[PDB]
């Protein structure tokens, strides 16, 4: 299926209309207890996200930073996953070098972003160990995660439907439904999703 | 350009393509970055204790025999995980948790715990809690395979090409206020070296540099170190050491009056180091 998306608030959308997905990915605006130029979700709001209905067997990719290294582990276990891997995106500059300077963390400088990998139930037809748990990529977009993750997930789970939470316009992909409050309207093509969407809204 | 796809095609890990990761070549073209590191390493060297070391079977050792309290503790317990998965005592996370690290840590202090890349990322956090630390950074040792391209835990979904050294903080430290205990942001939370040979269990020596640059406390303990890791400025404790020169009275005397347990700082390093 071509890309599909729903401009919405993730706290409030009835996600049961969306069906089940082999992969769930979220890059949420964690409350990391610092002043930030964007709005965050409280810890309670994050815990209460209705992730568990999105999936019965499959994987979760949950980007984490700061205190959400621990809160994200708590959410992963709350949502019924076992953490089985941890990917890091190593950020390079235009010349494939680490930017070592500035003050980019509280104690040490930060050269990477982390993504917890969780597994739920008993998934079928995935390809283990094709990719490494280190991504090397320059900062390209206003997104805090690299586009390479989409190819890794496809090679892991080819042809299956997948859902992304807190996605932005440039994140829409084939085989993915993208949810976020900055997308352009609603664009649904799967016949079963449109059906339930009409019934619910 | 997608280095993930390139790894799938050729077996060269994406980290193989990061440039200038060595201790020397990273600041070759950045004289004033290199100067900060040079001056700080000189300050470390000027204030370093001579190497001290104690052979001890840590599982059956009363850790309280190590005095005085430590400003930084580096742990490298040989993980039974590693020897089971690949083929002295090997340690489960229950074994590691039983260590009484909190009995020898200074009231303000840091820990650096090598956790591997599997269950240790979660259980190492539990250990930090038990010993009274908060997880505050995660130093990833990213391993290249430039000399040996290709593929290489049953629960894993991806090939594991790094190890995590979790960093924890104990007590109250304030980066702007406590400039006499820490120099924050001098190093980044990544170490990049070539995969060691199978069975070579050494950790990258750069982890010492990160710790020494970061914390000005001079009381530095390396648990599970070896002959090959003894280092000025450090007390090394482990079962495989072939001699022992540790005397707790002598070791403590290096930090008591007229000395300080802190390195202090020069006016030039204060003018060069990153600050708010």
């Amino acid at each position: 299926f071509p890309p599909q998306w729903i401009c919405c608030d993730i706290r409030y959308l009835d996600v049961s209309i969306l069906g089940k997905f082999a992969v769930v990915m979220a890059d949420p605006p964690w409350d990391i207890h610092m002043e930030l130029p964007y709005g965050t979700l409280t810890d309670d709001e994050m815990r209460r996200l209705n992730i568990p209905v999105l999936q019965d067997d499959g994987f979760l990719f949950l980007w984490v930073t700061g205190r959400a290294m621990e809160l994200g582990r708590e959410c992963l276990n709350l949502w019924g996953y076992e953490r089985v891997d941890e990917i890091i995106w190593v950020k390079t500059n235009q010349l494939q070098r680490i930017i070592r300077t500035g003050r980019t963390g509280h104690w040490l400088n930060h050269g990477k972003e982390h993504c917890l990998v969780g597994v739920k139930g008993n998934p079928q037809g995935f390809n283990q160990g094709l990719d490494c748990d280190v991504i090397v990529a320059e900062v390209r977009s206003t997104s805090h995660k690299p586009d390479e993750i989409y190819g890794m997930i496809e090679r892991l789970s080819p042809g299956t439907r997948k859902i992304e939470l807190f996605g932005r316009p440039h994140n829409v992909q084939p085989n993915w439904i993208t949810l976020g409050n900055q997308l352009d309207g609603i664009h649904l093509l799967d016949p079963d999703v449109v059906a339930r969407f009409k019934q619910r809204y | 350009n997608d280095y993930c796809q390139h790894f799938v095609d050729t077996g060269h890990r994406p980290q193989n393509f990061i440039r200038d990761v060595g201790l020397a070549d990273r600041f070759e073209e950045y004289p004033k970055l290199r100067e900060l590191i040079r001056l700080k390493d000189e300050l470390i060297a000027k204030s370093n204790t001579p190497p001290m070391y104690l052979q001890a079977d840590i599982e059956a050792f009363d850790i309280r025999e190590l005095t005085p309290k430590f400003d930084v503790i580096l742990l490298e317990p040989p993980l039974e995980e590693y020897y089971r998965e690949t083929g002295e005592k090997c340690w489960t996370w229950d074994d590691i948790m039983k260590l009484e690290i909190d009995e020898i840590a200074a009231p303000r202090s840091f820990i650096f715990l090598w956790c591997g890349s599997g269950e240790g990322l979660d259980l190492g956090r539990v250990c930090l809690r038990k010993w009274g630390y908060r997880r505050c950074e995660d130093i990833c040792w990213i391993k290249t395979n430039k000399n040996n391209p290709g593929k290489t835990d049953p629960k894993a979904v991806f090939q594991r090409t790094k190890e995590h050294c979790l960093m924890g903080i104990k007590g109250t430290v304030k980066c702007s206020t406590d400039g006499d205990f820490i120099h924050a942001n001098v190093d980044i939370d990544l170490i990049i070296t070539e995969e060691p040979e199978i069975g070579n269990i050494e950790k990258p020596v750069e982890i010492f540099h990160i710790i020494e640059h970061f914390c000005l406390g001079r009381r530095r303990l390396h648990l599970f170190g070896r002959d090959s890791t003894i280092r000025p400025g450090w007390l090394t404790v482990g079962p495989t050491l072939t001699n022992s020169n540790y005397n707790a009275e002598t070791y403590a005397s290096y930090f008591s009056a007229p000395n300080s347990y802190l390195t202090g700082c020069t006016e030039e390093i204060e003018r060069l180091r990153p600050k708010s």
